[PDB]
């Protein structure tokens, strides 16, 4: 999902255009500006 | 893990002997078919060139990964760089044969021609080395047995001639190999043989 | 997770370790070889083909 | 706001506390990798307190001074002498700075952690807000907890090369003492090595 | 894997010098480069062997304080060789030279990263 | 299987492009190597 | 102080080089660090935009 | 008669086996009790082998010849730290004596584990075989394998004033040698903590 917009896939397959992750058994930021506290603090008048 | 040494049979000792743990494996860069697929560069001659798979070097990563077999199979595509037009002929055919139009021939086209041949010997296989030779007059017998020790003449692929030849590379396809052989690396003079790695 | 197989040291900086083969002791064998042969292990993996001419 | 933390055998309280940042991460991740072979093993006896001197606050510091201090430093207990044992290792931190001076005083401390310092320029102090940070403010509180995990490009280190965290300490605003405010202030440090881990034991000493 | 030297042997002092460095050829190993960082040794009889200049990646050059301002140093990579001047000679001079490569630890330059040099030496006395 | 990474089908009928393998009626490695003994041989004890 | 040595992604030879361009594919950033601006002398630093 | 011991990450292989002697016990009692406030832990990087040299056993010694060895020796690994670090410990020994000449020699050897030996007497020789023991004959076997709990009169132990057990081997019939055998035979030992226990930590070196 970077900077490409082609609608045909791709000729090649994906083996041999990128290197393949694996697994073992930032992002972090995305979760702590969700956390922040919006609301006024005090009792409220008016 | 012990065992009887000149039973000559397999046996292989894991790091769960002493509590380690065994890891995954992904062995896809060492099969015969991947590794052999790649172009090679060989030494041309200018008008007549017989295409035989024991001219690429022996040093070259091909050249030697091949001569660690004893017999094979493979068809070709080989890359030329000429001038004129370049005829093909099969394995077996007479010389004169290099001359007439008919058989396969590309016409001129800038910069390069790439083809793919067939495999066209009479065998089921080829070799890479042959026990046929069976092994004052000093330089006699040395000449002698040093051309009477080649490999015979049906082991090639054909033959190509142009009006000049200035490059010539080989590659393999569907590869395969029987009755492993020796591979050897260079002999460190020191205690070890190093590579300058790429490090300014 | 992988470590070079290149760089013929003849040098200082070992990077990988070493290996030390002792005798603790022995009775009346003076003179009796130990051949020892080398191979390849369960997980062992090789990759990045590259052609330096040898 | 008492909180009381505890590691091992070991105890510390505080009166006036404003809570943990957990910086970077709340969890640790895989510690099982395939570049250990599985001989990898835990010491809980390493996981306690130890104490240190920082610096002493003067009422003549400007805004931007610095003090550095580079994690894991020389210690001598079951900790120190792992680094003499085995060859990898790795562990998480817990840091507790404290500052003790009368509520009336004024300035402002800002303590952070951050991964591989080297010689921050001086317009760079301006954004040091980027790292898992706490302040220190005379007038409200006296003390800062910071949690961090353990980061870098491999998974087990060899802390005679590489030294991973740092430990940095600014001032922001000067100390002022207005006749009722202790002249002047020590700051002191309190470091606990959380989830240790070992590899690849060593001969013996000679 | 061995560097070799030439220019050298007897010689009176006042001349003018360059001394060469006629390298093995530096087969030196993988793409991890850009610490090339050569440099020359002296030796005194009977003590131990010090240090002259050193000569970075790219450009920069040190000497010792005792030879400071009096010597030139510059390396060709291009042809892959590196050389010494020798101006303003003093009877300071009589030691063998080392042409070598060096460490740039924290603390200082270490030596060889080598096996050893042969050496060329230059004695002058008036 | 070698080293092809096209996704498209070949323009060529399969007659042309290679040749034509026929029968009648290495790979004793890879059962080799899968005999081989692992476990320990003695009475093993701690 | 440099980095270390294995942080590359290979090399490439030629007879001559004359240009080389360079560009990223999935990128991940993890741990930010500082980002500054040029600092003004005056009491604005100003582009001249796209003006006659 | 192939026999393979493991501790740790450690392994022994021998092939002439008569078997292992478990001595006064074959499990360990109660580890917690009253007196250490529950402060107790385990360490269990310090159980694994370690080496050393006895005695060469010549043609020319008669019977009654001893050697003696006290039980936890001088030793530098992360064991003798352990004696550094903390001042009650309790473990459990396990012992391997080998004496390797080849088969055409003569003699006999006997090894013993004794709670407590201070300078038995010269009749009281001939009484060893009330302890723990195993022979070693070069007719037969080259090996000896003993197991032995802790003992005490107190439930954790301060080694630096008291040591519980102590490994003899005494000679009971000569060497022979008879023109086909060694000339002599070199005594070697492998040792391995079972069990280890600590509390009461220490403060710095200095």
């Amino acid at each position: 999902s970077g900077n490409t917009g082609s609608i045909i896939n791709n000729y090649y397959m994906q083996q041999y255009q990128n290197s393949m992750d694996t697994q073992l058994g930032n992002d972090w930021f995305s979760k702590l500006a969700s956390s922040a506290f919006s609301g006024l603090f005090g009792a409220l008048l008016a | 893990t012990t065992s009887t040494g000149e039973s000559a049979d397999p046996v292989t000792a894991t790091v769960e002997n002493y509590g380690g743990e065994t890891q995954v494996q992904r062995r896809h860069h060492t099969d015969v078919s991947f590794i052999l697929d790649r172009f090679v560069k060989v030494t041309p001659k200018d008008s007549i060139n017989v295409l035989d798979l024991m001219q690429t070097p022996s040093h070259t990563l091909v050249g030697a990964l091949l001569r660690t077999a004893t017999y094979y199979f493979a068809d070709l595509e080989v890359a030329v760089k000429h001038k004129g037009d370049l005829t093909w002929v099969p394995n077996g055919a007479p010389v004169a044969a290099l001359d007439n139009t008919t058989n396969p021939t590309a016409y001129h086209k800038a910069p390069l021609t790439r083809l793919a041949l067939p495999y066209t010997a009479p065998h089921r296989v080829l070799a890479t080395v042959y026990n046929g030779k069976c092994k004052v007059r000093g330089d006699l017998q040395v000449l002698a047995q040093k051309a009477a020790r080649p490999l015979p003449t049906s082991f090639n692929y054909g033959a190509i001639k142009a009006t000049r030849v200035t490059e010539l590379l080989y590659r393999m396809k569907r590869a395969e190999t029987y009755c492993p052989r020796p591979l050897l690396a260079v002999h460190p003079s020191a205690a070890r043989h190093k590579q300058k790695i790429v490090a300014p | 997770d992988y470590a070079y197989t290149a760089s013929d040291a003849a040098e200082t900086t070992n990077v990988q370790g070493w290996v030390c083969l002792f005798q603790i002791t022995h009775g009346k064998a003076e003179g009796d070889a130990l051949v020892v042969l080398a191979s390849a292990g369960k997980d062992f993996e090789l990759r990045l083909p590259v052609d330096a001419r040898q | 706001r008492i909180l009381t933390t505890r590691n091992g055998h070991t105890t510390s309280t505080t009166q006036s506390s404003v809570g943990i940042t957990h910086g970077y991460a709340t969890a640790e991740d895989f510690v099982n990798g395939p570049n250990t072979s599985g001989l990898e093993t835990r010491v809980v006896q390493a996981e306690r307190f130890f104490k240190t001197h920082l610096f002493d606050w003067v009422t003549s510091d400007p805004f931007g001074r610095y003090y550095l201090l580079e994690l894991p430093t020389d210690h001598k207990g079951v900790y120190g002498s792992l680094t003499d044992s085995y060859a990898y290792m790795r562990n998480g931190w817990d840091v507790e700075v404290t500052a003790v001076g009368n509520q009336f005083n004024g300035g402002c401390l800002l303590v952070a952690m951050v991964p591989e310092l080297c010689s921050i320029e001086q317009r760079e102090l301006f954004q040091l807000t980027l790292f898992p940070h706490q302040f220190i403010n005379p007038r409200t509180n006296m003390t800062a907890h910071i949690k961090v995990p353990f980061v870098g490009v491999n998974r087990y280190d060899q802390y005679k090369v590489h030294k991973p965290w740092t430990l940095v300490v600014m001032v922001v605003a000067p100390l002022t003492v207005n006749t009722e405010g202790a002249p002047q202030i020590k700051v002191y440090a309190n470091i606990a090595p959380t989830n240790v881990h070992v590899a690849g034991e060593f001969p013996s000493k000679e | 894997v061995q560097l070799q030297e030439s220019g050298g042997g007897l010689v009176q002092p006042g001349g003018s010098l360059r001394l060469s460095c006629v390298a093995s050829g530096t087969v030196f190993s993988i793409n991890d480069i850009s610490i090339n960082h050569l440099g020359w040794y002296r030796q005194a009889p009977g003590k131990e062997r010090e240090l002259v200049a050193a000569i970075t990646a790219d450009g920069t050059s040190a000497y010792e304080d005792s030879v400071k301002g009096r010597f030139i140093i510059s390396r060709d990579d291009a042809k892959k060789m590196v050389y010494l001047q020798m101006n303003s000679l003093k009877p300071e001079d009589t030691a063998v030279y080392y042409c070598n490569g060096l460490r740039a630890s924290n603390a200082g330059w270490e030596p060889r990263f080598g096996t050893w040099g042969q050496g060329t030496q230059v004695t002058v006395s008036s």
